[PDB]
């Protein structure tokens, strides 16, 4: 047995490396950055038909211009999203403007290695957040997509996949994506790759689709408009 | 209240009155205002009786512990600095006018003044209290540079006698203290032993 | 069982299956790690302290190397064991002695100073966070009502008054030497108490040491002030020993 | 309130009155003002009555804790330093005027402690409302090294002077004599004041008061 | 620091707390303690473990503690940890009396202490209290009540229960004789002696080895009393003659 | 074996393994080169990418108008120390108005990084920084480790395969002092190129340059701003 | 700089016994014998004060310690741990007198002292005391005698023995002790119970005895011990 | 003298033979670092530390092992340079607090005692580890004169005429024994200090070193200053010529 802030002979913390392993058991999520918006796709993974599919939400809005997709431990993620929602409103209160996608991601990345036993507050963190996040939104620089992991290393991505079949979905994204594709092609490509990595067949009450574009605000696809892009199998 | 300390070649000569008043009534006509801190270091108290006594006991505790740690005879400058730190930090709470005078093997005879503000300055002679105001003219005219021990004893006694004569808050008994390498010797001037000064009558 | 261990009874200050504190017992062996012996003898007129003054090389300044410490003008002590822990207990003793005179007005007795240090060292015995001090303090000084007082405190927390005491590597051998001198009726004067203290350190260790090899500190009735004899006065007692 | 102390050849005599007033009306005719500190030190009290009791009892509690640890009789300077430092910290908000007097190993020691935290060592001290009347007796009749009976007469006359001339003081005279071997706590040393007995009683006749409701509850 | 830590507030592979279950083992070694409910009153019966020739006997009871004007409790486990818990129960009962100006209901006082005992098992890194408590009392909401307490902070309202040594055998014996909603205090005291005599290491039963306390509402006031040795002697002899009458 | 869990535990050889393991974090991150002349201090850094679809990592961060850093190791520990360096520079400009000297700021890092290496349950900062700064004493290149020990160097390179860069800087160390701004940077990239295998060379997407000195304030060049520096390169020496 | 452990060192074993308390009870068993007898007229406490070196000053440190004007203490086991319990008992006795203005009842002081002893079996980073205490007192015209062990439990005794061979002491006590004994007779039977396990002649320095009655608690002078020791009265 | 399992893990744990190994391993950290010398003369103190060049790329003056505690106090360190700088800051603050309270330059005997108490405070607890470095202190004045002190990881301070700490402390001390530092002037000492380091330096195990020297005496008016380029190279020339 050892402490939480213990370095390995390799050159990295144990608790952080085990938190990366925790994502590999979670559900898969695909995000694609386009010149005319950012789309986010995720599987609901319904265990029993008795459970309500509308209750399972893995894509949530931080602001009216930024959406976020989560993978791994859902319980720990909702603490990070709630903190991100406050930070956007704190910046709005002080500066009278909406935050950039990079700034919101950086704000969550500050709570990365803030765990410890000694020299900490009575209600401080004891373990890292085992959550991989996809920050997709539109600001003054345009449509942007960011990836974050338990280590706190955030980076801009054109196409990123996180979850159980992360290696299989990423390889499929490498051979389809190019710089000058459309948003309709981005939603189409994400769904074809999403059904390939799934164990259960793709359905309207099985997936979540959300698009953030320079035109309108954060939009959640309802069952009716989902079937409009599902008909093109 | 009248307190005095005069520096000479060997060491220092101290002097203080014996009157402490709570309004217009004497609470103590035998008050000893010459407080010992160390073997050769003394201080003169003026102002609030509760405040001055509490600081004097606190410096004795601080310097006593300090002298043992260094294993060296304490300096007069060191003792006056401990009075300075308490009088300046709590200047809005304490009413004190301390004159610290003593002897050390490194410098010799030293007289330091810590007034109401909390400042510290070395002087050849020092006067403090309520009755000291009346003898500013006498001390400035009578003081000679390079006075011997016996001359400083008479110089302090005369100045204190004139102060108690005019001031209502000052009176009673003159208490003198002479400090040198030999040690500390104190004497008490009684009723008729007081320096005689004529009262002008028609 | 006689020598049994369970859990962490040998690592932290907790009880063993028998009811013994091992970490406290190891602290007494830390006193013997210095390789020095202290002897204290009480007379009718004075309290005497004598200790080895080992100078292994000429590079060291001899005047700085000392185990004799001054706590008050009337109270002195000697330290045996770990020098780092020894000085820490002296600085604490100097604090408690000054605080007593400030709060209670009068000067602290030797009886109360040793009791206070024993109570502080008890906290180390009951708490597992810190190790007990690997040092031993032997206090001397004259109580203005009872007379000369000799006290000794342990890392365990035991304090007691003494007619004669010893501490260090050659502790158990020198304590037997004092017993033979006490049993016989002696006229304990200033010169008698000092010479008994020096011979004790000279017979057990078998050296016949120079004035620069030992340090002596006395407290007499006429002079209650703590004084170190130095090489000038220690030699005078040593040349007088080789007479009878 | 009139409290006084004196130092004679053998020990110390402490004096106090028994009148306690609420404003300008007498609340207690017989009130103890000489307080217990230790089996050798006693202390007179003046000023705020609630402050006098609790300040005394706390120092008496601490000195009993102090004497049992040292294993010897507590000193008067120990009682003085405890009262001096504690009253100073409250900047005179605790209205306690005290006359400390006890026999020590060093000898007799008399102190006067003010509520602000100032102490004076004198052969004779007076505190309270009638302190000015009591001091006048000392400044006229006091002499160094007195006999026990001569010292007891001086303090009793000093307290009595504050009794008749000051409105804040009255009733009985209490004395506490402490020496090296003897401790005399004379509670009623002198009673100069006497109530004129009721020659015409106004005793209420049985059943003269009207009653509306009566309830009786039995006890075990 | 973490090497010397015993780790008390930690779950096991099977989904149970070890330190709580080990504290449950500590109570099983302590004296036999049982309390049963009746129609007109309620009583406690405990096995006194402090038995010696030179014991002074100053207190009114050994294991029966008075907490409130209308409530009393009994102890099974470590006597030292119980003295802390019973003192806390007296404080909570007085805090309610100060705030509402009415006696605290029986269920509210049991849950209040069990919240504190639950806290020690969840956070703090300290050992839990190895004391099981049996409460008896009366309130204006439900009436005569009986409660059982666990080290985990687990409570339960019983009609007839036992805790301590031979607890499993005694609770089955109480299940055999007890009649629901028909038992009077007179028949309840006879039942308590019957169980204590059979489920005990040293049989025959003497007055010094047992301690019985009763709680009955009389003239609109709750009366809590510890039965004296002469009153207990009669209850033992009534069962002792029943042993002789059985062989006929 | 049992001494490699806490910083407080000393090895029988006279070492602390947890500090040594924290130094391995710096060696795993990509190499960065820091060199100075008489008027300028240049930081040249190599960027990493987890996937070809993802953008390259940020390696050079702002501290002040005259001080800049290039990190190697943990990303979160890099930003945590960067915020401390930014705060200390802001405090000096708030109080004294003057810009804080580089020698002062590096000493402040050596004071903060020392604290957790001595306390129980605390870890060393697993990030190595190369600090470029200009004050009224000239250009400065400073090296900081996971241990509180810092270095004042003329030229240094730390990271993965940085030994090959370290050998090149040692052979051209005497040349740097009298180098032109354009030439000084070219020496930096040529050192950074030695870290990479013979299969690949430097491009516009994985090279970041930070220049500070007398002429201009600290500025970071990324993609299209780095291309005037890359053009006119000496061909690959395998 | 230091912190302090928050976890308990005394924990429950798989059997159900508290390990550290039972070892602390083993520590008191290997100490000097101590006897206490109530006589309905007064209380007597006697302990073994063996010095085994002669060099030690016998009158300097006392084992029998007074707490107030009517309460005293006698112990067995460790010396240093007892001294802290004395100061705590003295302070708790004074806290009662400042509030209630009445000498603290013996039964009440033991409850307060045992509560402190209970703490060190449950508080963070501390071991229990290795001392069992004998508390005597006089209040309401009645003598009292109590015993407080490392666990924190307190028992009221008529006559009991501690230290080494406590099983041999109590068996000799139940054979000799009788109700309604005089105070002078109580000292005689107390000084005889200590002879049961002693060896090596009794001198006025070898044992220490203290008495408690209506006059109050006081330690008997070595002159008074001398008369009660020379075989006869 | 080696324990594996337990006793050597925590600084708050005693070994069966009565030793604290955590302090002893911190003393092994100073043994692996290069030698640091300091010799007290008749009119001051001269320091000399060999600085092993790890890489040729580092600037001359980097990783300085000579520190200024006060305007009159110098500091020569050995061991881990990380802990050496932290103890320097504590020593600087201790000297700063003395001047702020009393108004005069802190004596070295008091400064060495106060810092050693801080060093000792890290050797009793499990929460903190002992400092893995040993350092020296030197000052000169009109009243106190030349003074030199050395403090080790345990927290022990002693006066020295000439002390050495590092790789070859035993080999360096044998060279100072030949010198007559009681009668020698500090200008001649710099010449002799430089040559000892060159003899002590192991140039077949270690690569190359950089010489660092410091003044503190009547020559520099009491202020602790670094040795000028003229005097340092003049002493370095003698160091190479006397080697042949």
């Amino acid at each position: 047995d050892r402490g939480v802030n213990t370095f390995s002979p390799e050159g990295r913390l144990f608790q952080v490396e085990y938190a990366i392993e925790a994502i590999k058991l979670g559900s898969t999520a695909i995000g694609i950055q386009t010149s005319e918006g950012v789309c986010l796709a995720v599987e609901k993974r319904i265990t029993s038909p008795l459970m309500e599919p509308s209750s399972i939400e893995k894509i949530v809005e931080i602001d009216a211009h930024i959406g976020c997709a989560m993978s791994g431990l859902i319980a720990d993620a909702k603490t990070l999203i709630d903190k991100a929602r406050v930070e956007t409103q704190n910046h709005w209160f002080t500066y009278n403007e909406t935050m950039t996608v990079e700034s919101v991601t950086q704000a969550v990345s500050n709570l990365a290695l803030q765990f410890g036993e000694e020299d900490a507050d009575p209600g401080a963190m004891s373990r890292p957040f085992g959550v991989a996040l996809l920050f997709g939104g539109v600001d003054e620089k345009g449509p942007q997509l960011f990836h974050m992991d338990p280590s706190g290393t955030f980076v801009q991505c054109d196409a990123r996949a996180i979850g159980s079949a992360s290696e299989g979905a990423q390889s499929s994204l490498q051979e389809v994506y190019h710089k000058s594709m459309t948003l309709k092609e981005a939603i189409k490509s994400s769904l074809i790759i999403l059904k390939q990595v799934m164990e259960e067949k793709l359905n309207a009450t099985n997936i979540e689709l959300a698009t953030v574009q320079p035109g309108q605000n954060f939009h959640m696809f309802t069952k009716e408009e989902l079937e409009e892009v599902i008909k093109d199998i | 209240t009248t307190i005095m300390a005069v520096q000479f070649n060997g060491g220092v000569v101290l002097g203080a009155d014996s009157r402490t008043t709570t309004g217009s009534y004497i609470a103590n006509r035998v008050t000893d205002k010459l407080t010992p801190i160390h073997d050769h270091i003394f201080c003169c108290r003026s102002g609030s009786a509760a405040d001055t006594q509490a600081v004097a006991d606190a410096v004795t505790y601080q310097l006593g512990f300090h002298s043992i740690e260094l294993n060296e005879p304490p300096l007069v400058h060191t003792a006056a600095s401990l009075f300075k730190e308490m009088c300046y930090r709590y200047r809005e709470d304490l009413m004190a006018g301390i004159i610290i005078a003593g002897w050390d093997p490194q410098e010799g005879g030293q007289v330091y003044s810590v007034p109401m503000g909390g400042m510290m300055v070395r002087q050849s002679f020092a006067i403090g209290g309520s009755g000291s105001s009346y003898i500013y003219g006498y001390v400035d005219a009578t003081y000679r540079e390079g006075m011997t021990k016996d001359e400083c004893l008479q110089f302090t006694a005369n100045a204190l006698a004139l102060a108690m004569e005019r001031d209502g808050s000052s009176g009673g008994v003159i208490r003198l203290a002479a400090i040198q390498e030999s040690g500390v010797e104190r004497q008490v001037l009684l009723g008729d032993q007081i320096p005689k000064f004529t009262i002008a009558t028609l | 069982s006689r020598g049994s261990s369970a859990g962490f009874d040998r690592h932290i200050t907790i009880f063993s299956p028998e009811g013994r504190l091992y970490q406290v017992e190891y602290a007494f062996k830390a006193i013997n790690q210095g390789g020095l012996t202290s002897v204290a003898v009480r007379g009718k007129d004075c309290a005497v302290i004598v200790t080895q003054k080992k100078v292994p090389d000429k590079l060291l300044d001899s005047s700085t190397v000392t185990h004799l410490f001054k706590i008050t003008e009337s109270i002195g002590c000697v330290m045996t064991g770990m020098t780092a822990d020894s000085r820490s207990q002296v600085q604490r003793a100097r604090y408690e002695a000054a605080n007593w005179k400030y709060k209670y007005g009068y000067e602290i007795p030797v009886d109360m100073l040793c009791k206070r240090i024993a109570d502080i060292s008890q906290v180390y015995t009951q708490n597992a966070e810190m190790r007990p001090l690997g040092c031993c303090m032997i206090l001397i000084g004259i109580d203005e009502e009872q007379g000369p007082q000799v006290y000794k405190c342990d890392p365990a927390g035991y304090y007691c008054g003494f007619k004669a005491t010893a501490a260090g590597v050659k502790q158990t051998e020198s304590t037997s030497f004092l017993e033979k001198k006490v049993k016989k009726k002696f006229d304990w004067t200033f010169e008698q108490t000092v010479e008994t203290a020096i011979t004790c350190l000279s017979t057990v260790l078998s050296i016949d040491f120079k004035p620069s090899e030992i340090e002596v500190g006395v407290v007499t009735v006429e002079n209650p002030k703590f004084r170190i004899l130095t090489e000038a006065e220690i030699d005078a007692h040593l040349v007088a020993l080789a007479e009878r | 309130t009139t409290i006084a102390g004196v130092v004679y050849k053998d020990g110390i005599v402490l004096g106090a009155d028994t009148r306690a007033t609420e404003g300008m009306v007498v609340a207690d005719k017989n009130c103890s003002k000489i307080h217990f500190i230790s089996p050798n030190i006693y202390c007179c009290g003046a000023g705020t009555a609630a402050d006098t009791d609790m300040t005394t009892q706390l120092i008496s509690s601490n000195l009993e804790l102090h004497s049992l640890t040292t294993g010897r009789l507590p000193r008067v300077v120990t009682a003085n330093r405890m009262l001096k430092q504690m009253l100073f910290r409250y900047q005179g908000y605790i209205g306690a005027a005290l006359v400390l007097g006890g026999v020590d190993v060093t000898g007799p020691h008399l102190y006067s402690i003010y509520p602000h935290g100032s102490t004076d060592k004198l052969p004779y001290v007076t505190m309270g409302s009638g302190s000015l009347a009591a001091m006048a007796v000392f400044e006229d009749k006091f002499r160094p090294d007195m006999e026990e009976e001569e010292a007891k007469k001086l303090v009793s006359e000093a307290i009595a002077a504050g009794i008749f001339n000051d409105l804040g003081s009255g009733s009985n005279i209490d004395l506490c004599v402490i020496s090296k071997s003897k401790l005399d706590f004379l509670r009623p040393f002198s009673v100069p004041n006497k109530k004129g007995t009721r020659l015409g009683r106004y005793r209420c006749e049985k059943g003269t008061t009207a009653v509306l409701t009566e309830k009786v509850t039995p006890l075990e | 620091s973490r090497r010397y830590d015993s780790r008390t507030t930690i779950f096991s592979p099977e989904g149970r707390l070890y330190q709580v279950e080990y504290a449950m083992e500590a109570i099983g070694h302590a004296g036999t303690c049982l309390g049963i409910l009746a129609n007109d009153g309620v009583l406690l019966a405990a096995e006194r473990r402090n038995i010696h020739k030179l014991l002074d006997e100053v207190f009114f009871s050994e294991k029966i503690y008075k907490l409130n004007e209308d409530m009393a409790c009994s102890v099974a486990g470590i006597t030292s940890d119980a003295n802390v818990l019973t003192n806390e129960l007296r404080l909570i009962a007085q805090r309610y009396l100060l705030q509402y100006q009415e006696p605290i209901p029986c269920e509210q006082l049991v849950t209040a202490l069990c919240d504190i005992k639950q806290a020690y098992t969840q956070f703090g890194g300290k050992r839990p209290f190895g004391v099981s408590l049996l409460y008896i009392g009366w309130d204006k909401h439900y009436g005569f009540q009986l409660y059982q307490s666990d080290p985990s902070g687990n409570y339960g309202g019983w009609k007839a229960t036992c805790i301590g040594n031979n607890s499993a055998a005694a609770v089955s014996m109480l299940k055999q004789d007890y009649k629901e909603g028909e038992m009077t205090l007179k028949s309840a005291l006879a039942l308590a002696v019957k169980v204590l005599n059979k489920t005990m290491d040293v049989s025959k039963l003497s007055a010094e080895k047992v301690e019985i306390a009763t709680l009955t509402r009389e003239s609109g006031k709750t009366v809590i009393r510890v039965l004296k040795q002469k009153e207990v002697e009669q209850l033992i002899k009534k069962h002792e003659e029943e042993e002789a009458k059985a062989e006929r | 074996n049992q001494y490699d869990n806490d910083v407080t535990v000393w090895s029988p050889q006279g070492r602390i393994h947890q500090i040594e393991y924290a130094m391995e974090a710096v060696k795993q991150g990509s190499a960065t080169v820091g060199l100075k002349s008489k008027t300028h201090a240049v930081l040249v850094a190599l960027k990493r990418a987890q996937s070809e679809l993802a953008a390259h990592q940020k390696k050079i961060l702002h501290v002040d108008n005259h001080i800049g850093i290039s990190i190697a190791g943990l990303t979160a520990d890099a930003r945590l120390l960067c915020n401390f360096m930014r705060q200390e520079c802001l405090d000096s400009r708030f109080v004294f108005d003057r810009p804080l000297p580089v020698s002062r700021l590096v000493s402040l890092i050596g004071s903060k990084t020392q604290i957790p290496t001595q306390r129980y349950g605390r870890r060393p900062y697993g990030v190595g920084l190369l600090i470029a700064g200009y004050d009224d004493m000239g250009p400065h290149i400073f090296q900081t480790c996971p241990s509180a020990n810092y270095f004042d160097c003329r030229a240094m390179s730390i990271g993965a395969r940085s030994q090959s860069a370290r050998t090149y800087l040692e052979r051209h160390m005497s040349e740097f002092m009298e180098c032109n701004l354009d030439e000084l940077v070219k020496h930096g990239l040529r050192a950074l190129r030695e870290t990479l295998p013979a299969e690949q060379d430097l491009t516009t997407k994985n090279v970041s340059i930070g220049i500070v000195g007398k002429d201009l304030e600290f500025t970071i060049y990324d993609d299209d701003d780095v291309s005037p520096f890359l053009d006119g390169l000496e061909e690959r020496p395998q | 700089a230091k912190r302090g452990y928050s976890f308990s060192l005394t924990t429950f074993s798989p059997s159900g016994k508290l390990v550290q308390i039972e070892y602390a009870l083993a520590a008191v068993a290997g100490g000097a014998p101590s006897v206490g007898i109530k006589a309905a007229n007064g209380v007597v406490l006697a302990t073994e004060k063996k010095q085994k070196s002669i060099l030690y000053d016998e009158r300097s440190v006392h084992k029998v310690e007074p707490i107030t004007k009517h309460i005293g203490l006698v112990y067995s086991g460790m010396g240093p741990d007892y001294r802290v319990l004395v100061h705590r008992a003295r302070k708790l006795a004074q806290q009662y007198y400042l509030v209630y203005q009445e000498p603290i009842p013996t039964a009440q002081l033991v409850q307060r002292v045992a509560s402190v002893m209970q703490e060190y079996t449950q508080s963070g980073g501390v071991r229990p005391f290795g001392v069992s205490l004998l508390i005597c007192g006089w209040n309401e015209g009645r003598p009292y005698l109590f015993q407080s062990d490392p666990s924190g439990a307190y028992f009221a005794w008529k006559a009991t023995a501690m230290g080494k061979n406590y099983v041999n002491g109590k068996t000799f006590l139940e054979k000799r002790y009788n109700e309604d004994l005089e105070l002078e007779d109580a000292i005689h039977t107390a000084i005889l119970t200590l002879k049961e396990s002693f060896e090596g002649q009794m001198t006025e320095d070898n044992i220490e005895v203290g008495i408690c009655n209506e006059a109050g608690f006081r330690r008997l002078t070595p002159t008074e011990v001398r008369d009660y020791l020379a075989a006869i009265a | 003298s080696s324990i594996g399992t337990g006793y050597d893990l925590s600084a708050s744990t005693f070994s069966p033979d009565g030793r604290v190994f955590q302090v002893e391993y911190a003393m092994k950290a100073v043994e692996n670092s290069s030698t640091a010398i300091g010799i007290r003369c008749k009119d001051g103190v001269v320091f000399g530390v060999e600085k092993l060049v790890l890489s040729k790329l580092y600037e001359e003056g980097s990783n300085k092992r000579l520190f200024n505690v006060d305007r009159h106090v110098g500091m020569a360190v050995a061991g881990l340079l990380a802990d050496a700088r932290s103890l320097a800051d504590i020593a600087r603050e201790e000297a700063s607090n003395f001047r702020s309270n009393f108004g005069y330059n802190i004596p070295l005997k008091h400064l060495a005692d106060r810092v050693a108490m801080y060093v000792h405070a890290y050797t009793l607890y499990s929460a903190v580890r002992p400092f893995g470095c040993s350092f020296m202190l030197g000052s000169y004045s009109a009243n106190d004169g030349a003074q030199l002190y050395m403090i080790d990881p345990s927290g022990v301070s002693y006066g020295y005429w000439g002390c050495a700490i590092g790789k070859a402390r035993q080999a360096a001390k044998t060279e100072i024994e030949k010198l007559q530092m009681k009668e020698m002037t500090c200008r001649d000492v710099v010449k002799e200090v430089a040559k000892i380091i060159y003899i002590v330096h192991d140039e077949v195990k270690d690569k190359a070193f950089e010489l660092e020297l410091s003044w503190v005496g009547e020559l520099t008016k009491g202020r602790h200053e670094i040795v000028p380029k003229d005097i340092r190279e003049e002493a370095e020339k003698y160091a190479k010529e006397s080697l042949k």
